[PDB]
RNA sequence: GGGGCCUUAGCUCAGGGGAGAGCGCCUGCUCGCAGGAGGUCAGCGGUUCGAUCCCGCUAGGCUCCACCA
RNA sequence: UGGUGGCGAUAGCGAAGAGGUCACACCCGUUCCCAUACCGAACACGGAAGUUAAGCUCUUCAGCGCCGAUGGUAGUCGGGGGUUUCCCCCUGUGAGAGUAGGACGCCGCCAA
RNA sequence: GGGGCGGUCGCCUCCUAAAAGGUAACGGAGGCGCCCAAAGGUUCCCUCAGAAUGGUUGGAAAUCAUUCGCAGAGUGUAAAGGCACAAGGGAGCUUGACUGCGAGACCUACAAGUCGAGCAGGGACGAAAGUCGGGCUUAGUGAUCCGGUGGUUCCGCAUGGA
RNA sequence: AGUCUUGGAGGUAGAGCACUGAUUGGACUAGGGGUUACCGAAUUCAGUCAAACUCCGAAUGCCAAUGACU
């Protein structure tokens, strides 16, 4: 499960997800990849589920680059409390994904295997995606 | 291997520190002093325009001595710069010691300028 | 039941920054810029106070100017 | 000074011929010698500094500066500013006198002296010599010494390479290990 | 700890100045030459007893 | 040289037990040395 | 769940400058003696040249609250 | 050539050469003025035995640093629309990055 | 975000704060209720962290030496803005950590708070120019009433005193 | 007062990685472990990200000035 070794601030603002991805819009490292069509928070739990899904399908037979890192903390208040009395405790970790961001990249397998591996991963994620290739 | 900066480079750093405060107006121009290994020089400078109004040196022909670059030579320049400045119409000045210590040759030029008309 | 926050403090805002415009006439003593440190330097006929306040020494026109590469200065020039 | 005459008359021409220097001003010379004694036991005894200053005064013929700690370091029980050693700089005449004495008198008195290391150059023509015992200097009276102390002698040259500096020091008479 | 002091002009006696000192650092009565407005000159002022 | 902190540097005659005398700068006027560069077993190669 | 107080050797306890008593245990001894063993100073990261000591979190335990409908 | 200013490193760093008689240096003295938490290193005061090696000055270079458009794009004032954590359209405005290119100094004053 | 209980209450710094200023919440982070007789003033001089290479003790880390080195240090202390013609480091002499003030500004409901050239008195340092009314800047504080102490060409209940 | 024109203060949007944090893969290894890529910090090449990061940096808004038109 991915998380930062440490953070400067444990409680950050949620921020906003306007615009397309700043960088990582092309398949850089690998041969194939999966590109976000929609903005979302991707939790570290979703990344791990997506990672294991694609990795298991390939049968140790190819390399995976996770292009997103869940750096941003999110908080939650305890169950059944009123509003106020300070910000909630840190719960988990999210990567902020905007449209265009390549999430995972694969190499060392065929397009047929890569397509199916990345399909299986796509079903673990809360966003619409498309399969992409290096140009 | 020792590597060491020039004495002029260290002096220019000291001279910058002097010039941070001190500067020459048209009323009260800057009596700059450059001394060398062999010679000593003096310029009365107006910094707002950037013009040397008057000047004197050991390279001038009135100063005729073999021992240039000593205290006795500096007194002769300090007299000449001040008397030439009086013709131009310069009374008040600011002494720019030029990064050098106010001592010996540089002091002797200043003292001779004070003796021979100029007011600082 | 609920906990509490350890935060909730702030100091009074100090109203820093420019107090006269470029091109504006100012009387001698007019504060031109309030600041911590020297975000802007004292230019011609401008003093720097004990708390880094820039103020006009003369009556004249305020001019915020570039000072070398990175720095800025403010000057007051006599009207003529 | 004998070494200063030797330098001007024999060594400087020999170096000029050997390294084929364009001008006399390029010829490697000894610029200064710095002697150093790290008195890290001064943390225990302030008077240990006074002794080391006195001993180094006798050796160098010149009052040394007391070196102070530039940083606090818990492992050495040091606080910044604490007196922890002595250092002197010999230049001009006294430098040649000290060097002549070091080579001709002090170095031979080293117990089981094998010569000085050929490898203690810094890549920039400076030579560093560690001495284990101050008793090698004839100016040190044995009875007065409360504790045996070493010192570091740094010979600073104007040479650009270790070869040039090694040649200069060899011609001066520096007893290098075979 | 650090304490308030009053510096009195040793000529005329007038308590012209207040200041502070660390009493551990400066145990004895501090003395400073300061302008006395009565005498109209710099006089030696001393910490009051 | 500051007045009062430097030992008076004199020319000193160093007398070795082997009969070699050499002028060295020293705070002492005479230095007797049991072993010089000319008689040290290291330098004589024997 | 909220405040508060604790967590040092096997056990009980000393304490910004580098962790000690006494007991247990161990040694050899004529049932008291000599000497030894025993420490992530509860866990963590950071303030510091130094942290058992300050600082903020995190377990575990003890104490007190958890009320009006 | 030396001194001394102004101008955003377009002035810098680096590399490779060239040049000194005078001038500027390095340099050679420490007796004195003065000097170093120790040292004539430096700062001073004195000298001119010789050196362009270094500083300095002049040339060549775009390797690094710097300056830098045009176009496009992001964003966005104003006006609209939608499927509204956001997105789109229109008049206007318009980066950063990247790049063409620029640039190995430009303008004084005084003395020799 | 009912009240109780818990927490908080004034001041400083940052973020939220939407590129002037200002801007809320039991929003997110920290400091303060001092310290310094130099850690103040001035004059003169200076340059830092760390690394590489070499060194008897001595080691990764004490002390040298060399080269590299926009600051990767330092700035009494929180943070921000500043600072290497230094505001950082060193040394000499000092007490301007002055008295009377103050054109004019900033801030501001008021009360307060802030900056200030310049003038006079008498000084400190400096050859002079000049700088100095505490500290790189911004916290380190508390109205009135009442009472104490020192000073005083003021008043003093018939007058002189008190 | 509006608008045009002109000048200015300021660090948001965006962007960027020059600093501070976070962070992915390769290259190459101090060094520490099983003579070894056995694993490796820095370094180096590329790549991500930030309310309390900034080598940068708008639109707007703001403060003015000079006329003009209103
Ligand atoms: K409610
Ligand atoms: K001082
Ligand atoms: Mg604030
Ligand atoms: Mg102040
Ligand atoms: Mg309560
Ligand atoms: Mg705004
Ligand atoms: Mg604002
Ligand atoms: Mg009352
Ligand atoms: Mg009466
Ligand atoms: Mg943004
Ligand atoms: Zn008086
Ligand atoms: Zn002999």
């Amino acid at each position: 499960m991915l998380l930062p070794k440490r953070v400067k601030y444990r409680r950050e603002h949620r921020g906003k997800m306007r615009g397309r991805a700043k960088g990582g819009t092309e398949v850089h490292f690998g041969e194939f990849g999966i590109q976000a069509l929609e903005a979302s928070w991707i939790t570290n739990r979703q990344i791990e589920a997506a990672r294991i899904a694609m990795t298991r399908y390939m049968k140790r037979g190819g390399k995976v680059w996770i292009k997103i890192f869940p750096s941003k903390p999110y908080t939650a208040k305890p169950l059944e409390v009123r509003m106020g009395s300070g910000k909630g405790a840190p719960e988990g970790w999210v990567a902020v994904v905007k449209p265009g961001k390549v999430l995972f990249e694969i190499s060392g397998v065929s397009e047929e295997v890569a397509r199916e591996a990345l399909r299986l991963a796509s079903h673990k994620l809360p966003i619409k995606t498309k399969f992409v290739k290096r140009e | 291997m020792i590597t060491k900066t020039s004495k002029n480079a260290a002096r220019l750093k000291r001279h910058a520190r002097v010039r941070a405060k001190l500067s020459g107006t048209a009323e009260r121009p800057r009596l700059n002093v450059f001394r060398s290994n062999k010679h000593i020089y003096a310029q009365i400078i107006d910094d707002v325009n950037g013009v040397t109004l008057a000047s004197a040196s050991t390279l001038d022909k009135d100063l005729n001595v073999e021992s240039t670059g000593d205290t006795s030579a500096a007194t002769k320049v300090g007299e000449l710069v001040a008397k030439r400045a009086a013709e131009k119409g310069i009374s008040d000045v600011v002494f720019d010691r030029g990064g050098y210590l106010y001592h010996g040759r540089v002091k002797a030029l200043a003292d001779a300028a004070r003796e021979a008309g100029l007011k600082f | 039941g609920v906990g509490s926050t350890k935060n909730g403090r702030d100091s009074e805002a100090k109203r820093l920054g420019a107090k006269r415009a470029d091109g504006q006439f100012v009387t001698g003593g007019s504060i031109l810029y309030r600041q911590r440190g020297t975000k802007i330097y004292p230019g011609e006929n401008v003093g720097r106070g004990g708390d880094d306040t820039l103020f006009a020494k003369i009556d004249g026109t305020v001019k915020f100017e570039r000072f070398g590469r990175d720095r800025k200065k403010v000057s007051v020039y006599p009207v003529a | 000074n004998r070494l200063k005459e030797k330098y001007n008359k024999e060594i400087a021409p020999a170096l000029m011929t050997k390294f084929n220097y364009d001008s006399v001003m390029q010829v490697p010379k000894i610029e200064k010698i710095v002697i150093n004694m790290g008195v890290g036991d001064a943390v225990q005894n302030a008077k240990a500094i006074d002794s080391a200053v006195e001993e180094l005064t006798f050796i160098a013929g010149q009052k040394p500066v007391v070196t102070r700690a530039k940083k606090s370091i818990a492992g050495f029980r040091l606080r910044e500013g604490m007196p922890i050693g002595a250092k002197v700089t010999l230049r001009g005449e006294r430098m040649y006198d000290f060097l002549d004495k070091l080579i001709s008198v002090s170095l031979p008195r080293v117990r089981d002296f094998r010569g000085v290391s050929k490898k203690s150059f810094d890549g920039r023509g400076n030579y560093t010599l560690g001495i284990k015992e101050q008793l090698i200097f004839p100016e040190i009276d044995y009875d007065k010494v409360t504790k045996v102390r070493g010192m570091d002698i740094v010979i600073v040259t104007t040479a650009n390479t270790d070869e040039e500096a090694r040649e200069l020091l060899t011609q001066v008479g520096m007893p290098f290990q075979k | 700890m650090r304490v308030n002091i009053t510096l009195a002009c040793t000529e005329c006696g007038e308590r012209n100045y207040i200041s502070k000192k660390n009493k551990r650092n400066n145990p004895d009565r501090v003395e400073f030459k300061k302008y006395c407005p009565r005498d109209k000159k710099s006089t030696l002022h001393r910490e009051t007893k | 040289m500051k007045a009062g902190i430097h030992p008076n540097f004199k020319k000193a005659t160093v007398k070795c037990a082997c009969g070699n005398e050499f002028e060295t700068g020293s705070v002492k006027e005479e230095v007797r040395v049991e072993i010089c560069s000319e008689c040290h077993p290291f330098y004589t190669g024997r």
